[PDB]
């Protein structure tokens, strides 16, 4: 069981951090 | 010890920001910001509160589901090279 499948979910998971950063920022933006 | 290891963590971090900014881009060519700014402002109409903390959790999850799958696919691809490389 290579599990390699978990590196591939590693690679998703960085994704998610880069679109949160962004989310948080357009969403900031807006408030305040 | 190990000076050539500190040359390789250089090319990553050139490469972790160049995976940022490509994001950005199709995101934003897709007009994906412009609806996420019109969501904001939905959901502050919806709710009383203006705070950031209140609206971020009613505006991100919806928003993480509406990046296109295009946009994924690429920036996975992308993300793949860069984590294959170490």
């Amino acid at each position: 069981t290579e599990e390699t499948i978990t590196i591939d979910s590693i690679s998703n998971g960085i994704l998610n951090n880069l679109l949160t950063t962004l989310i948080q920022d357009i969403v900031a933006r807006e408030t305040t | 010890q190990l000076k050539s290891q500190i040359q390789q963590y250089l090319v990553e971090s050139g490469n972790y920001e160049l995976i940022s900014n490509e994001l950005k881009a199709r995101l934003l060519q897709e007009g994906w910001v412009d609806k996420v700014k019109d969501l904001t402002k939905s959901e502050m109409n919806i709710n009383e509160s203006t705070n950031f903390t209140q609206i971020l959790s009613t505006v991100e999850p919806k928003a993480l589901e509406m990046v296109s799958d295009s946009t994924r696919e690429t920036v996975l691809k992308q993300i793949r090279e860069f984590l294959e490389e170490i």
